[PDB]
RNA sequence: CGCGACCUCAGAUCAGACGUGGCGACCCGCUGAAUUUAAGCAUAUUAGUCAGCGGAGGAAAAGAAACUAACCAGGAUUCCCUCAGUAACGGCGAGUGAACAGGGAAGAGCCCAGCGCCGAAUCCCCGCCCCGCGGCGGGGCGCGGGAAAUGUGGCGUACGGA
RNA sequence: CGCCGUUCCGAAGGGACGGGCGAUGGCCUCCGUUGCCCUCAGCCGAUCGAAAGGGAGUCGGGUUCAGAUCCCCGAAUCCG
């Protein structure tokens, strides 16, 4: 009865998609995420999981501002200039 | 007709917004042709008109930004958009004058004991 | 009245300055210049004020 | 003058200074735990520790509870060998003055801690005063005698143990007493002693 | 001025208004929910052609962020036709279908004849 | 259920539009290996997480 | 009663700034084990290590002796060879374990408070002029406002200095 | 890092009528606006917590291959 019988009672979910990390780990009762600790300011990460870091690091996403900073860097972040016109 | 960005810079703000308000109607008529079924000669003009709108709005924002930083060319406080945007640590430095500042004690040391140029005989 | 903390603090520090045995070195500041000598004093100390900006 | 307040603040066992330190400690015991002071309580000790009476210099007064560091564990039960059954009589390795300077350097994270000093204590509290500098004022930016504090290297001097009260806790120094901190720090000494140099040719 | 009540309440002081010395952003951001972006295309399905023919309505795939007010006031701009009512619904596809019912005198079938869908 | 939310109706819509076969014009390309769509999903077997 | 100071303390979508979070190989500050070794084990060892927390930089930290020495003396810090598996610690068991000198890479010094001297001789802010203007400055005006005598600037700091 | 704590060590109300002063837009008549005082004010704790608790107000008929107290027609109703 502890098995197949009590596997039907599973109907109300514990977690939902966190809004900061898009993972399905937001405990609806504790109101905090198990993947990023959303209500806490600091993203939670431990060294004892070397791989969960490599799944969430500065390369894993779009770097929509870093991949351009790495390009404006090769010229000391020049500003207010354009090439000489034709 | 190939809308180049060169012959768009002399026109006036409302002589640009009339072109915008005509290109958006040409878009609406092309997104209608797409759903009613239209010739590929028309369907392929969507990529041409979305980019004509892109060129127009680009020249509009460029003239507006040049006018803005000309109005604030010599002013002291200017919008954070016209302020030079570099890295946070590069914007939170000391000025080249704060770097090039010296106490009167070092303006007196550097003066009374300069670094002399010399050689030695071998 | 229930006063704010800073008011009650300074109002009962003026009381601690009446309950605590104040050494004569601090108590020698209560015996001060009178109200008649003060006038003539500042009268003389007005002809020798420093210069302004 | 300043040497008169100096030689006066060394007779803390006298009458006048045990009255003053006691009315000060009573008044401090009524305010908040971390509050800004209007002006330096000890102007002489503040000059000695680097306080120029000019804009940008700030003084925070802060109180800390005396006593050692009980180990944060369950009821008793520090699971380990009897060596580490100690919870009660343990001591903390950073002085209460460094803890005052870092509760100020954390409550107000924009300002840079310079030093701090003792302004009173009782059985359950120690009262310090932390000399915070505002590193983006122009009285500090332009004045070149003190524009070193405005560089990013001196962020959180007290979280990195570079203030006076902090440096006093890392056991560094030159001599035959300070051998275990030859090199950068205790861990940069430990690394070089516990590091096996394996040359190419052995 | 006697203290009539034993509760010292904080006195109300004066509060000024923001007189900035420089606007943060240089220019107001243009309204990206234009009258044109708010209406993408119509539908030509016999589920909406019976609405046009019988119910004298039209079926547009409007932007999802659009109110029935923005829709009404943007069909009265792109097509110059007074509107009876608007009924929106978000499809399982994701887009927001909108049934716009024209005034009694205006004929949907004859404004769809105009704009193209017929 | 039938008492969805907006974020969830929208996530189901995305999971509906990702559930279609590769366009037929796409394996005459040159640098091509995709024989078929392998990221497909059946509503019965795999249950979309959530 | 009122008026005006000063001190202490609040309120602002007050004018202008600043912090927050991420990364984390290396670095700085704390917290801190137990597997294992001892042919058991309890001190020791593993180890100030794994985990944990905080803070940075392109390096960090340290740094111009309250030093080493006992010589015919050396002279900031950091690094390598060597001292040295040494002196020493240790159920003196298991095991642990530096420094001085010397040869090299590099090489650089300084600054305050205080004590005195000077008419506060000093600093920040706003308004206007001209320039510079994409690292917000230079010069001139303002019986313009503040900070500061509960101490600003110049000389000056243990090698002595005035 | 944070934890404790929810009326407890708190200057915790940015509100209202009337009056006086001041300004504003127009049949500048007479209301409305916002600036300054005068008068008055309890509260009890920011905020969250129920598609079964509390919670104003829509019913008939027709219609689709799949939607109807939702669309069409006809009758109402609450709130501002
Ligand atoms: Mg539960
Ligand atoms: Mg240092
Ligand atoms: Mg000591
Ligand atoms: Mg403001
Ligand atoms: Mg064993
Ligand atoms: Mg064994
Ligand atoms: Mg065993
Ligand atoms: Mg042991
Ligand atoms: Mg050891
Ligand atoms: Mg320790
Ligand atoms: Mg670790
Ligand atoms: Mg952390
Ligand atoms: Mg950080
Ligand atoms: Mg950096
Ligand atoms: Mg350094
Ligand atoms: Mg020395
Ligand atoms: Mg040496
Ligand atoms: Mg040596
Ligand atoms: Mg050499
Ligand atoms: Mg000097
Ligand atoms: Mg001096
Ligand atoms: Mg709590
Ligand atoms: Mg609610
Ligand atoms: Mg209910
Ligand atoms: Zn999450």
């Amino acid at each position: 009865t502890k098995g197949t019988s009590s596997f039907g009672k599973r109907r109300n979910k514990t977690h939902t998609l966190c809004r900061r990390c898009g993972s399905k780990a937001y405990h609806l009762q504790k109101s905090t995420c198990g993947k990023c600790g959303y209500p806490a300011k600091r993203k939670r990460k431990y060294n004892w999981s070397a791989k969960a870091k490599r799944r969430n690091t500065t390369g894993t996403g779009r770097m929509r501002h870093l991949k351009i900073v790495y390009r404006r860097f090769r010229h000391g972040f020049r500003e207010g200039t354009t090439p000489k016109p034709k | 007709a190939k809308i180049k960005a060169r012959d768009l810079r002399g026109k006036k703000k409302e002589e640009l917004l009339k072109q915008l308000d005509d290109l958006k109607v040409e878009l609406s008529q092309l997104r209608v042709a797409k759903v009613t079924g239209g010739a590929a000669s028309k369907l392929s003009k969507i990529r041409v008109v979305r980019k004509s709108i892109a060129r127009v709005l680009t020249v509009i924002n460029q003239t507006q930004k040049e006018n803005l930083r000309k109005f604030y060319k010599g002013k002291k406080y200017k919008p954070l958009d016209l302020r030079p945007k570099k890295t946070r640590a590069m914007r939170r430095r000391l000025n080249k004058h704060e770097e090039s500042l010296k106490t009167k004690k070092q303006q007196r040391k550097e003066r009374l004991y300069p670094l002399r140029k010399y050689a030695v005989k071998a | 009245v229930k006063w704010p903390r800073y008011i009650r603090l300074q109002r009962q520090r003026a009381i601690l300055y009446k309950r605590l045995k104040v050494p004569p070195a601090i108590n020698q500041f209560t015996q001060v210049l009178d109200r008649q000598t003060a006038t003539q004093l500042l009268k003389l100390a007005h002809k020798y004020r420093p210069e302004t900006k | 003058g300043y040497k008169y307040i100096q030689e006066l603040w060394r007779k803390k066992q006298s009458d006048v200074m045990r009255f003053l330190l006691r009315v000060r400690c009573w008044q401090y015991r009524q305010l908040s735990a971390l509050h800004r002071a209007p002006r330096p309580t000890r102007p002489d000790k503040a000059r000695r520790l680097g306080y120029k009476a000019k804009q940008g210099y700030v003084i925070y007064r802060i109180r800390v509870r005396r006593g050692g560091r009980k180990r944060p564990v369950p009821k008793g039960a520090t699971y380990g060998k009897p060596v580490h059954h100690g919870v009660n009589q343990l001591k903390f390795a950073r002085s209460l003055q460094s803890v005052a300077e870092e509760r100020a350097g954390r409550h107000c994270g924009a300002l840079r801690v310079l030093n701090s000093y003792w302004v009173g204590e009782d059985s359950t509290y120690k009262f310090f005063e932390v000399i915070l500098i505002d590193p983006f004022h122009k009285a500090i930016r332009r004045n070149p005698d003190t524009q070193w504090i405005t560089k990013p290297v001196h962020k959180h001097r007290e979280m990195r143990g570079l203030t006076s009260a902090g440096r006093k806790s890392r056991g560094l120094g030159k001599g035959h007493k300070f051998h275990h901190t030859i090199g950068g720090s205790r861990r940069a000494a430990w690394r070089r002693r516990n590091t096996l140099q394996l040359h190419r040719y052995r | 001025k006697i203290r009539t009540s034993p509760t010292f309440r904080r006195p109300k002081t004066l509060r000024l208004r923001r007189q900035p010395k420089y606007p943060r952003k240089s220019a107001p951001r243009r309204n990206k929910l234009d009258h044109y972006a708010i209406i993408k295309f119509p539908l030509t399905t016999e589920s909406a052609m019976k609405k046009i023919e019988d119910n004298n309505t039209l079926v547009f795939i409007v932007d999802v962020k659009a109110n029935k007010h923005q829709i009404k006031q943007a069909v009265k701009k792109l097509y110059d036709i007074d509107v009876a009512k608007v009924n929106t619904l978000i499809r399982p596809d994701g887009e927001k279908k909108a049934y716009v019912r024209l005034a009694p005198d205006y004929d949907a079938l004859d404004v769809a004849n105009k704009i193209g869908i017929i | 259920s039938s008492h969805k939310t907006f974020r969830i109706k929208r996530f189901l819509a995305k999971k509906q539009k990702q559930n279609r076969p590769i366009p037929q014009w796409i394996w005459m390309k040159t640098g091509n290996k995709i024989r078929y769509n392998s990221k497909r999903r059946h509503w019965r077997r795999t249950k979309l997480g959530l």
